């Protein structure tokens, strides 16, 4: 067996993996969830979770969607970004290139105070 | 006790030729002594 | 309380031990009788 | 009688003395040497009185004639039994075995004219999952040429000489002034008598003397050596395995001759021994070889003591067992432990385990008083811990004396549970506790457990009633005892069950005369005795058991920032030898605190009370006692089969007790080797499991080391504890292993489960036990070892095709060598002169008419939807494959049917009415248990059983299933639970036996009539399949390869015609597993199915690579709620309805109405560890399951010869292929006039919106039902037009236009109604007229949508746009509704207030009336709506369309079912703005 | 309500777990995290004299205080606030804090 064909399924592998995880995650949140539509720091996660669950991934273009559909409130804005690095921080960083742009960019970023 | 020892050098993972002389040397081994120095000497190499 | 551990010995013994009852008409069956029995 | 046949298998114990006491009567001269003589003595004493009866004849002739023949042959030697087994392990003769042979040379050229077929029927199914390639080559030979596999076996030509034996003797013992003359034959001279057999060789001048048992224990021996010889050469995974097998035989068949009965001994330590060579493979320490130094100084202590003891014979013994026992493969080490009764039974005498039992239980104890008082108080602390959890955080009932520590008393007033620690540092205050009771008797609401039927033993006073007066010196004493447990229980004319107590309770038990205890031998031992009683102590013991087992013992029934994970080892130890140990000082405190519980004074000690002051002996009727004259049993010596005066516990009869008592002791050691203890029973084994947490960071073979040495600790502290106290530990049996344990599927080895996949193979044997020999239940027999073989771990196909000619080779035995005399030549000539008949008739599933139980679903999967439609699938698969020709599904559809009442239909919901296909043995069964029953004049049994109790069940059955629509499954959930089920269940339990059927032909409860129609069902169910398989009748309707279902239904409604008369039949049809799914495997390529047939419809699997596969209330409450709604769910709820259910459900317990609505409501192990399942391409809960089993069988399939998952990932797809709201009552209840109100049935105490978490389908549906919705109420009405804008952007069209169209409908089914038109044109054409009659300003806000031009160009004078897209809408919706294509429908409602929401519901459902009324009939024919209330109104629509429904051909079309209607308590704006937003957060 | 709890605390060790075993990168970030939610499957309640314990314990590694910090306050935002006293003491103080910049 060469190299290449061993990365190649070892990269198969890493995504059944995230699969798995990103559906155990899906079904935590949501037996966390259900126990105007303004949505919060959950409300927000999941949905990103279920782009994980029908195979799309999180794009830039889809933030900036994101940002422009709740600009209004800007509470809620802080929630959504703090969300995506909620998800920054669950996911180990060799496969935030598999999530898409999104999570490597907010791994760089952190919070200055707890 | 010759036969439980030799029953553990059967069903190790050794070498044949390495099982083969370490059968040797417990036909060789008569003493009472000498063989728990045999059994702890065997254990190691099965741990190693 | 001394007293009291040396009768708690010797009752645990004397009721393990059969024919040490000293005639207090069967001290195994010191138990009360109703478990909504009632043949009589 | 007619009716019973001699036993087939064996089922009695080897005695010698049975074969003395024949050899002696006979006279002639044997080499049998007892170890106790009397019966050399007795038998003398009566030749020497001129005794002679009509047995001591029939042996003298039988004598005389060995000896006529024995003077032909000069050096005659007899050889006793076991120093003669490999001789009768290998006999053969040409000339007698004839008849077998030519039988089995033609049932191997029926296979092998069907065999290539049945290869190509099951590579056909191999290539529907995808295993195309992986298919082995030999496999196809091993399929072709299986009969000459089975012929070239060593154990074939022994098996034709023993089954003629058994054959022939068994029709001698059925028939019985002629007598029996020697056959001679090739190599032997063979004389059948029915108590005696002789054999002898011809070259060899060696003469063998056999009973009837050895005759059948060798039958059984050899057959399942050749059916276990041959499954292993068929199939190459066991290819060493049959090497090591069979040099095993070799070795120990060698042994037999100079050993004799001391061989299984040696044999018994076959199964130490595969444990310790598994031992040998442990990772961890020096116990490897720990267990195998006991094993083999065992086997050299079995050598010296016999005297052949040298040192070249047990070196060569011990390389022998190492070239055996020593394998690399994990899963092949299990299979020894099947070969374990392949060698034989010994032979027993009574003495030998008297003297076993008379040494234990003679033994004096010294037993210390600490670790007996910290049991104690370990014991009273798990029954406060069970009794504070159940009952929240109470203490029961006690009292501390005053010496009792701070801690306990405030524990006990603060209400804290204790801990172990705390009982064990605390036993001095546990020291004179006194319980309270708080365990109530319930002896009323059980029967069950005394009708399990229990052998008794005599009385005191005629003790020696059953030894025969024939072996005994003096007459015994007549015996007026009663033999059974049932027959004394059913005729007591007075038994109340707390009388039993109070025997015990009263003392009179141990002043009794009538008491006695027995023993006898017991059956299939390779090495025990079983004990029997009179019947008030049987009751007693009973009672104690059952009363233990209810109440207390489900008590007992299961800084650091590197963290920690938990490593465990395990402990096996034996229990057999620990109920001899106990005496009454160590049971005696445990029994006074179960005594205070349950509130009974000295009534759990009674065993040991009653066994110190009796005598015991050991029963056999060949064995005498050794006295010259009658005495009582107290002046009887300590001898010879006698037990003077017992301290211990006979076997059994207090278990529960002893398990209670014994599980302290465990935990004490675990608090002092500071481990964590958890603990499985097993019978004569308990695996105790030690825990000990680890650091993980530390590598696996550390952990294990940790795991191992704290085990030992502990092992060291309760083999100290457990000798205190007295039981004897003795560590050197005790197993300590890392990694394996011993439970009931097989060995545990870290989380892998080796099987015995060899055991249910050698258990298939022709024939089955039944008293009547029937074919049917041997092949389902066969099906049945099969099956659980193919689930232990044996090849599918395989399997299959030994099942198929061991049906052909089982109906050629069942009608050509057979002791059954009704086989005329009326059906035995036609059959066997036809021989595609009788491989057509052995091919077919047994559901639709045939003799084969294995379906090749059932192959892969265990539970199959319908056996019938299975069984179809199976007959076109056949087809397909020209196994059999397609004229046979006529046949099968032309079948002639059974006559069976509606109760038969109810018992077996599946059946198909077949003719004569019941058991012989269940139906007699039933019968002498209902009789026996019904004439039981038990007070207990007063109400439970009617004499006219079988037309109230076939009433009640009526009642059920003869509606308009028959439900068959639902009826029997109904019926079950009722109390015909109940009746059905107490009979079910009764086991009859062969005594008591004998009892009810003495009774006359079996009449003439009923014996000889149970005697003729076999050779009527061949008469029926010959009727089947030669019949002529075809249908122009079916056709080949048509639907399964659809097959089944016609099938079900042709053979039920009569009590059906046309009615559907619902509720039985499942689709088969097999025809449904269809599988492919990938690995970067393209599926195919996908590719091609877009079948987005499958489930996932995923095998990772590089992994080692080898290597690491009451009950009648219950059962009334259960009738009330399985019959609200089945037949509608109405008031109506209810009032029935109420009716069925106050049988069983004592309810109203108002409270009756008020309450009611494997061999994977290898394979499926690693995989990894998703169904999210998965879309009838049962096909999906089914369909993940048959995955994981797929993936065991193609992974059972390899050793590792090699350098690719494997991707499996498996595929799958794809009315009535209310049913009335025909006919009245028949109820009866009293309830019954015993405890068995009957009971009398009462007693006790998220947008994120919708999937994106659902969001599109519930925004498309409010864009319409909102939409066409503001029309009828007439910033949110512009939301409407942005709205009709982001819908899509078709969910849209079909919701329009159910609006406006909806909206417009009143003024439709008031005009009514017919037919869908006209309804158009008057709702057109309803869109002109609306002005412009009314469709103001679709104008404004349509002059955006993106709406505009996905929806396809503005106004009349509008109005013609509601007309096109109208036209699709009432087109979906004629063909029923609304298959999601639902009209939401938006609902302020929750009162007016039935209002709403009988208004919307009006106009849906309204709507089908106007489609449906024909105009001015319906009943007007106004003036009426809505719930009139829309009763009297329903039942207009009913009406017009019956009188039209059309209509059945038709659907009466009202919308769907869900109900929200939120607005419109608010659903369709949470919708919005979330299919904008969301992905799309 | 407990019942809800606890099975959501099964699933997101699952999740956790099977994250943890494909990573290229002290108990850091997750890693902490499953550690806490263990002490959740243990029936152990969060306390602040246990939080106060492990800032002892690993008070020599800065960067390592500033992963368990944000894990726990991973584990403060995801859980719901009527639960979040059943969680422990230490989660509606760390729902009390909050982040001055992205």
């Amino acid at each position: 067996v060469s190299a290449n064909h061993a990365s190649q399924q070892l990269d198969q592998l890493k995504a059944v993996h995230l699969a798995s995880a990103v559906r155990d995650l899906e079904r935590a949140m949501t037996t966390l969830k259900l126990w105007a539509l303004g949505y919060s720091v959950i409300m927000f996660m999941i949905t990103a979770v279920k782009r994980l669950r029908e195979s799309k991934m999180l794009t830039l273009s889809w933030f900036n969607q994101a940002l422009m559909v709740i600009a209004p409130s800007q509470e809620e804005t802080m929630n959504l970004k703090t969300a995506m690095w909620i998800l920054a921080n669950l996911i180990p960083r060799d496969m935030l290139s598999l999530t898409g742009d999104l999570l490597p960019s907010l791994w760089g970023s952190g919070l200055l105070m707890l | 006790s010759r036969s439980v020892i030799r029953s553990i050098i059967k069903s190790s993972r050794l070498e044949e030729d390495r099982k083969r002389y370490l059968m040797t040397l417990l036909d060789d081994i008569k003493g009472a002594n000498d063989l728990a120095k045999f059994h702890q000497m065997l254990m190691k190499i099965i741990m190693k | 309380i001394s007293i009291s551990t040396l009768e708690g010995h010797l009752s645990s013994i004397m009721i393990a031990i059969p024919g040490l009852g000293k005639d207090p008409n069967d001290p195994t069956a010191d138990v009360e009788i109703n478990p909504d029995l009632k043949p009589i | 009688n007619q009716i019973l046949y001699p036993e087939v298998h064996l089922d009695s114990p080897i005695v010698t003395n049975k074969i003395v006491a024949i050899l002696e009567y006979a006279r002639v001269p044997h080499a049998y040497s007892l170890e106790d003589p009397t019966l050399c003595q007795n038998i003398k004493h009566r030749l020497k009185n001129g005794f002679s009866n009509q047995m001591i004849i029939n042996n003298v002739e039988v004598g005389n004639v060995i000896k006529s023949k024995l003077r032909s042959y000069p050096a005659h030697s007899h050889i006793p039994y076991p120093n003669c087994n490999q001789d009768l392990f290998n006999i053969e003769d040409k000339e007698s075995t004839r008849k077998i042979r030519e039988l089995l040379k033609k049932g191997n050229s029926l296979y092998s004219k069907v065999s290539d077929k049945v290869f190509q029927c099951l590579r056909d199914t191999n290539s529907r999952l995808g295993l195309g390639s992986e298919l082995r080559e030999d496999i196809k030979e091993k399929v072709i040429n299986l009969g000459v596999y089975m012929h070239s076996s060593q154990w074939f030509e022994p098996f034709l000489f023993w089954f003629t034996v058994k054959t022939e003797m068994r029709s001698v013992i059925k028939s019985q002034r002629h007598t029996p003359v020697f056959f001679t034959g090739s190599s032997v001279e063979l004389l059948i008598s029915r108590d005696l057999v002789a054999i002898i060789s011809k070259e060899s001048q060696h003469v063998y003397y056999l009973t009837f048992e050895l005759v059948l224990m060798y039958c059984d021996v050899i057959e399942g050596r050749l059916m276990t010889e041959t499954a292993m050469t068929i199939d190459a995974r066991y290819t060493e395995l049959l090497g090591r097998v069979r040099y095993m035989w070799k070795l120990i068949d060698g042994f037999f001759p100079a050993l004799g009965n001391p061989t299984y001994q040696i044999v018994a330590m076959l199964e130490p021994l595969s444990l310790a060579y598994l031992q040998l493979r442990d990772i961890t320490v020096e116990l490897r070889g720990a267990f195998l130094n006991h094993c083999f100084t065992e086997i050299h202590d079995v050598l010296d003591q016999n005297g052949f003891s040298d040192e070249g014979t047990y070196h060569e013994l011990i390389e022998a067992l190492d070239y055996i026992f020593i394998t690399d493969d994990i899963h092949l080490t299990g299979e020894i432990f099947s070969f374990f009764r392949s060698f034989g039974h010994p032979r027993l005498e009574a003495v030998t385990a008297a003297e076993n039992v008379r040494k234990y239980m003679n033994q004096p104890k010294v037993i210390v008083y600490e670790t007996l008082m910290k049991g104690h108080a370990i014991f009273c602390g798990i029954i406060i811990n069970g009794y504070r959890d159940r009952h929240g955080g109470s203490w029961p009932p006690l009292t501390l004396p005053l010496h009792a520590a701070d801690t306990i008393r405030n524990a006990q007033a603060s209400g804290d549970g204790l801990t172990h620690e705390q009982c064990v540092d605390n036993w001095k205050s546990f020291a004179g506790v006194k319980f309270g009771c708080f365990m109530p008797l319930s002896l009323d609401s059980d029967l069950t457990m005394y009708l399990k039927d229990k052998a008794l033993a005599a009385l005191q006073r005629e003790w020696d009633s059953v030894y025969p007066k024939e072996f005994l010196r003096y007459d015994p004493p007549k015996g007026t005892g009663s033999r059974r447990l049932v027959d004394v229980f059913l005729n007591d004319s007075s038994f109340d069950p707390y009388d039993v107590i109070m025997y015990v309770v009263s003392g009179a038990y141990l002043h009794d005369p009538e008491f006695n205890l027995s023993y006898s031998l017991k059956e299939k031992e390779i090495k025990r005795l079983f004990a029997k009683m009179t019947y008030k102590m049987r009751a007693c013991q009973v009672i104690a058991e059952n009363l233990i087992s209810n109440g207390i013992g489900k008590y007992f029934k299961d800084e650091n920032m590197e963290a920690y994970e938990t490593v465990s080892a395990f402990i096996t130890t034996d229990l057999k030898k620990y109920c001899l140990n106990w005496r009454y000082e160590t049971i005696s405190l445990f029994a006074q605190r179960l005594n205070e519980i349950y509130g009974l004074p000295s009534f759990f000690q009674w065993l040991h009370k009653r066994l110190e002051t009796s005598v015991l002996y050991v029963s056999d009727p060949h064995c005498p006692p050794d006295l010259d004259a009658h005495i009582p049993l107290y002046k009887v010596p300590n001898d010879q089969i006698f037990i003077k005066y017992p301290m211990g516990g006979i076997e059994g009869y207090c278990q529960k007790l002893w398990t209670i008592s014994t599980i302290p002791y465990l935990y004490l050691a675990a608090y002092e080797s500071g481990v964590r203890i958890a603990s499985l029973v097993q019978g004569d084994n308990q695996t105790i499991a030690v825990t000990k947490r680890v650091p993980s960071t530390w590598p696996y073979n550390l952990k294990k080391r940790e795991a191992a040495r704290v085990t030992r600790d502990y092992f060291v502290i309760l083999r100290q504890r457990l000798h205190d106290i007295g039981h004897h530990l003795k560590a050197n049996e005790t197993i300590v292993s890392s990694h394996f344990f011993v439970y009931s599927k097989g060995i545990y080895y870290d989380g892998l489960l080796v099987s015995q996949s060899l055991k249910s193979i050698a258990r298939c044997v022709f024939w089955s036990e039944t008293i009547v020999d029937e074919t049917r239940a041997a092949c389902s027999n066969i099906a049945t070892t099969m099956a659980k073989s193919i689930e232990r771990g044996y090849d599918r196909y395989l399997a299959y095709s030994l099942n198929v000619l061991k049906v052909i080779q089982q109906i050629l035995i069942s009608l050509g060598f057979t002791i059954n005399s009704t086989m005329t030549r009326d059906v035995v000539i036609p059959l066997l002169t036809n021989n595609d008949l009788l491989i057509r008739m052995a091919l077919l599933p047994a559901p639709i008419g045939g003799m084969n139980y294995l379906n090749m679903s059932r192959l892969f999967v265990r539970n199959i939807g319908d056996p019938v439609t299975s069984s179809i699938a199976d007959l076109k698969r056949m087809i397909l494959a020209s196994l059999m020709p397609e004229e046979t599904l006529h046949q099968v559809m032309t079948q002639q049917p059974g006559d069976s009442s509606f109760l038969d239909w109810a018992s077996d919901p599946y059946s198909a009415n077949l003719v004569c296909v019941q058991s012989i043995t269940r139906l007699l069964k039933n019968i002498t248990a209902r009789f026996v029953l019904i004439h039981s004049p038990n007070p207990m049994l007063k109400g439970l059983f009617h004499d006219d109790s079988k037309e109230e069940d076939e009433g009640l059955a009526a009642f059920l299933m003869d509606r308009h629509i028959i439900v068959p499954r639902a009826a029997h959930e109904i019926l079950d639970h009722s109390v015909t089920g109940a009746r059905e269940s107490i009979a079910g339990m009764l086991d009859t036996t062969k005594g008591l059927i004998r009892a009810s032909m003495r009774k006359g409860g079996l009449t003439s009539r009923v014996i000889t129609r149970l005697s003729n069902y076999d050779y009527e169910q061949f008469r029926a399949g010959m009727v089947l398989l030669t019949g002529r009748k075809r249908n122009v309707l079916i056709d080949k390869e048509s639907c399964s279902v659809q097959l089944a239904r016609a099938l079900r409604s042709h053979m039920w015609a009569r009590l059906a008369r046309g009615r559907p039949i619902y509720g039985l049809e499942v689709p088969d597993v097999l025809e449904s799914m269809r599988g492919h495997l990938i690995r970067r390529h393209e599926t195919c199915v996908i590719c091609e047939c877009g079948s987005v419809n499958y489930g996932w699997f995923f095998v990772p690579s590089g992994c080692q596969l080898d290597d690491i209330p009451s009950r009648s409450l219950r059962s009334a709620v259960r009738i009330a709604t399985v019959y609200s769910w089945a037949y509608g709820d109405d008031d109506s309805s209810w009032n029935e259910a109420w009716l069925l459900a106050r049988q069983r317990a004592n309810v109203s109405l108002e409270e009756l609505r008020v309450i009611t409501p494997t061999s994977l192990v290898r394979v499926a560890r690693y995989t990894t399942i998703s169904n999210d391409n998965l879309s009838t809960n049962f096909i999906y399951q089914q369909g993940m089993l048959l995955g994981l069988g797929v993936l065991e399939t193609l992974f059972r010869l390899e050793k590792d998952t090699g350098s690719s990932n494997t991707v499996l797809h498996l595929h799958v292929e794809t009315d009535h709201p209310r049913i009335p009552s025909s006919r009245k209840l028949e109820l009866r006039a009293e309830l019954c109100t015993n405890p068995l049935i009957y009971d009398n105490a009462p007693l006790i919106v998220e947008f994120v978490t919708w999937s994106t389908p659902q969001l599109y549906h519930i925004l498309a039902k409010s864009t319409a919705l909102s939409m066409i109420d503001l029309v009828t009405k007439f910033d949110d037009i512009n939301s409407f804008i942005t709205e009709f952007l982001l819908i899509e069209p078709r969910l849209f236009t079909i919701y329009l169209g159910q609006c406006a409908a909806i909206n417009w089914a009143f003024d439709v109604h008031y005009h009514r038109p017919s037919g869908k044109y006209q309804m158009g054409e008057l709702l057109s007229s309803f869109l002109s009659r609306m002005s412009k300003g009314v469709f103001k806000v679709l104008v404004n949508a349509l002059s955006h031009p993106k709406i505009y160009k996905k929806f396809w004078n503005l106004h009349t746009t509008v109005c013609n897209m509601v007309y096109t809408c109208y036209m699709t919706y009432l087109d979906l509704l004629l063909n029923e294509e609304l298959e999601e429908f639902t009209f939401l409602l938006c609902e302020s207030d929750e009162d007016v929401v039935p209002d709403r519901f009988d208004n919307i459902q009006a106009k849906h009336l309204c709507v089908l009324a106007d489609l449906y009939c024909q105009p001015g024919t319906c009943p007007p709506i106004q003036g009426l209330r809505p719930v009139e109104k829309c009763a009297v629509l329903t039942d207009h369309i009913k009406a017009e429904a019956m009188l039209s051909p059309a209509g059945s079309s038709w659907n009466i079912n009202p919308i769907i209607v869900d109900h929200y308590s939120c607005s419109l704006t608010y659903l369709r703005r949470g919708s919005i937003k979330q299919i904008r957060l969301r992905v799309d």
